[PDB]
């Protein structure tokens, strides 16, 4: 159970919490703004999934400040996670290449 | 604010026949719409959630149809217990809005 | 079981304020939203507001005047609506509804019949109505009881405490000189009455009065 | 305070400046073109955030040459930043794996 | 170029009543709209920014409503000081455009 594998699991676990909180917070921030689309929990959930994967569909995006701040937190958490997996993967391959040359 | 339009206002039908209430939204709302039944003096009762999905306890005679702007609530074999006002309610954008209503008459 | 509970009626003087209550049992999540809907006599439903009890953030219909202000008590699971400076246009039935945060309002409240007038609260006058000795009957016999001289609406009329229901018409009230008047009828097989007791139950929530009167034949 | 941690912080600091300048420049470039949507500073700000995270919402995109050049600068800066964080993360994990095997 | 349409042109109302000026855009503009009050000989004065948001100094009687294409400016208890032309102005796309205007009469 090496650091990079511990950290990736921690990042993935953390991301799911950021997603769930992110869905919940979006709805609480958006409701009140006229025309806001992120006003239901299941909708905001899949919005979060899209946003965490840096994907935007049409005008399915927050309009409020805090809603957009949530979006920022979701995005950053998303990229950090899928950047940490790559880093963890890279560490695994470089470790084996060190074993490959007997180094 | 989504404007919902229920045409016609009063709807008369023969007993045992099929009936259809239409509800049109001001813009595309997908399937984010819900139907409510309200009899005399009583409080609103949920019939069909999300355009077509049925609620348990609700008669199998009730079924929902439509997507986009055109939406329809339909009853097969209309009986005495169905005489009521019928309301469509959207949940696509804030704030939530209701239709004017459609009264069923036998 | 009945999820949401509201007071039946509330009387308010023109210009004065009123707080409306709405307690809830059953499943009460943190994610739950309590809405409030306005319905004028012979009019459609009108969304006024919503509030999440666990945080206390409220949203209001900006299309109509913001007369209301929403608050909620956490421990009692009760939502409140503070309405102030009321006119005759505010005289309506007010519902509260539970929304799981997914659009639809699954369970609704009974509704609070708010009347905005300067007049005082009047308890109803319940009088029984038995068929005259001159009139005959067949297989079915129709009975009734009169409700008159009360303010304001509404009144709940049941027969034998609601156990008797099939063939009952409760006619809408008529207003005359600041006092309402209505009647309710019941149709039972001729064999049953009066060998089996028949009683109409009238409840007036505004005066907090409930009275019963058994139907007996004329002398 | 190692190089990769210094560089990541520098990239993050730089990105924010690129975002702010990017919002400001977008508005100055777009205004004048008929139908242009990136004509207000707060709107262009969140456009930049989306664009830096390689996310596009509907037709919320510049129409002018310089506006699209700004977009390119925003995009590149965005990817460079979130690529540099990964690189910095990878360096940290490979360093610890070297300590893990006593190398 | 967004076309804004203010209907009706002249609006007459009783004193102390509620009033409502409508402004419709040629296409969807979200909430990017602003209201201005202009009396005789005077210069335009900002009332409501971004559809609903209020400016400080402006009476609490003024409130804005609407999103998409349908927008409404409303005054509760209309008094003498409110007699003026009212203008809606969009900021969604370049260039900025004004409405024809709506005159209030008591
Ligand atoms: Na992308
Ligand atoms: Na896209």
């Amino acid at each position: 159970s090496a650091l990079h594998w511990r950290a990736a699991g921690a990042a993935t676990v953390l991301l799911v919490i950021v997603l769930l909180a992110g869905s919940y917070l979006a709805v609480l921030a958006e409701r009140g703004a006229p025309g806001a689309q992120l006003i239901t929990y299941p909708r905001a959930l899949w919005w979060s999934v899209a946003t965490a994967t840096t994907v935007g569909y049409g005008d399915l995006y927050p309009v409020t400040l805090w809603g957009r701040l949530v979006a920022v937190v979701v995005m950053v958490a998303g990229i950090t996670s899928f950047g940490l997996v790559t880093a963890a993967l890279a560490t695994w391959f470089v470790g084996r290449e060190q074993e490959r040359r007997g180094h | 604010d989504i404007l919902l339009t229920q045409s016609p206002a009063i709807l008369s039908v023969s007993p045992g026949e099929r009936v259809s209430f239409s509800c049109r939204a001001s813009q595309s709302i997908g399937t984010d719409i819900h139907w409510y039944q309200q009899r005399t003096n009583g409080s609103p009762r949920l019939l069909i959630k999300y355009a077509s999905e049925s609620i348990s306890g609700i008669p199998s005679r009730f079924s929902g149809s439509g997507s986009g702007t055109d939406f329809t609530l339909s009853i097969n074999s209309v009986e005495s217990e169905d005489i009521a006002n019928y309301y469509c309610q959207q949940s696509n954008r804030w704030p939530f809005t209701f239709g004017s209503g459609t009264k069923l008459e036998i | 079981q009945v999820q949401l509970q509201q007071p039946g009626a509330e009387l308010v003087k023109p210009g004065a304020s009123v707080k409306l209550s709405c307690k809830a049992s059953g499943y009460t999540f943190t994610s739950d939203w309590i809405h409030w809907v306005k319905q004028r006599p012979g009019h459609g439903l009108e969304w006024i507001g919503e509030i999440i009890p666990s945080y206390g953030r409220a949203n209001y219909n900006e299309k109509i005047q913001k007369k209301a202000t929403l608050t909620a008590d956490k421990s009692s699971s009760t939502a409140f609506m503070q309405l102030s400076s009321l006119t005759s246009e505010d005289s309506a039935v007010y519902y509260c509804a539970r929304e799981r945060g997914d659009g639809y309002f699954a369970v609704w409240g009974a509704g609070t019949t708010v009347t905005v007038s300067s007049a005082k609260t009047t308890p109803p006058s319940v009088y029984p109505l038995a068929p005259g000795s001159a009139a005959q009957t067949n297989s079915m016999v129709t009975l009734g009881c009169l409700v008159k001289g009360y303010f304001p609406e509404p009144v709940t009329v049941t027969w034998n405490s609601g156990s008797l229901s099939s063939g009952v018409h409760t006619f809408p009230a008529v207003l005359q000189s600041d006092l309402y008047t209505l009647s309710s009828s019941v149709t039972v097989p001729s064999s049953s009455w009066p060998s089996e007791t028949v009683t109409c139950n009238v409840a007036h929530p505004a005066s907090s009065t409930k009275v019963d009167k058994k139907i007996v034949p004329r002398d």
